[PDB]
């Protein structure tokens, strides 16, 4: 996890080869590509409660809000298993209104 | 690690709080105090210099 100790990018793995009086390291790394821009927010307010992502960031495609993982764009809908709650929505700078979906009660019809 | 991708600075500070074991609500609920403390700490360096 040391930055730039094993090449440029996120180190995946490395292979050694012998040279005359030396060694050659072939570093395999992961390099992110083809980014898009989005709107973002730190928390989400629902029922007077602030919701934070467990892992990921809240992003908006223009009209809807999703959670994604931070390094590869893979959007999902914001549920109570995606997030955790802390406090009320009066203290966070930049909080946004949206609905956080519960699975249990629409299972219970 | 590649191309520069923008992110707002308080959200970068929250990632970094996660990287030491503190949840990020602890940053967002203290943002103003944390920024005051950083500013006083930076203002103390030029005084010693
Ligand atoms: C943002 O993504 C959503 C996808 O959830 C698009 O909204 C539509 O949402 C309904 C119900 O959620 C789906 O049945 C549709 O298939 C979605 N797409 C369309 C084209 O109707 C929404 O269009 C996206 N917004 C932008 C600006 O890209
Ligand atoms: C990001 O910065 C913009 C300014 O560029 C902020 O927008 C202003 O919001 C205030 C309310 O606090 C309004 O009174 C101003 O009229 C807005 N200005 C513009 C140019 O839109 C925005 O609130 C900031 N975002 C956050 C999360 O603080
Ligand atoms: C997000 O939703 C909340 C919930 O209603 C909004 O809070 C209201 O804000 C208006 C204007 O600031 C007040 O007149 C109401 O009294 C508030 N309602 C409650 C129940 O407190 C909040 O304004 C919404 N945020 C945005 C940006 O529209
Ligand atoms: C955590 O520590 C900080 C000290 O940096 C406290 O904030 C200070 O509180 C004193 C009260 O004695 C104020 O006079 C200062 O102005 C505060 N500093 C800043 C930068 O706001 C804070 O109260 C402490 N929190 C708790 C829960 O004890
Ligand atoms: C994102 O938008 C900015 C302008 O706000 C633009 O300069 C940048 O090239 C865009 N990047 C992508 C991936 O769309």
């Amino acid at each position: 996890k040391r930055v730039d100790f094993c090449g440029k990018g996120y180190h995946l793995m490395s292979f050694p080869q012998s040279a005359p009086h030396g060694v050659v390291f072939l570093h395999v790394t992961y390099v992110p590509a083809q980014e898009k821009n989005f709107t973002t927010a730190p928390a989400i307010c629902h029922d007077g409660k602030a919701h934070f992502p467990r892992e990921g960031v809240f992003v908006s495609n223009g009209t809807h809000w999703f959670v994604t993982q931070r390094n590869f764009y893979e959007p999902q809908i914001i549920t109570t298993d995606n997030t955790f709650v802390s406090g009320n929505c009066d203290v966070v700078i930049g909080i946004v209104n949206n609905t956080v979906y519960d699975p249990l009660q629409p299972e219970l019809d | 690690a590649g191309a520069a991708l923008q992110i707002p600075f308080a959200m970068q500070m929250a990632y970094r709080f996660n990287g030491i074991g503190v949840t990020q609500n602890v940053l967002y609920e203290n943002q103003k105090l944390i920024a005051n403390q950083f500013n006083s700490a930076i203002g103390k360096i030029q005084d010693s210099l």
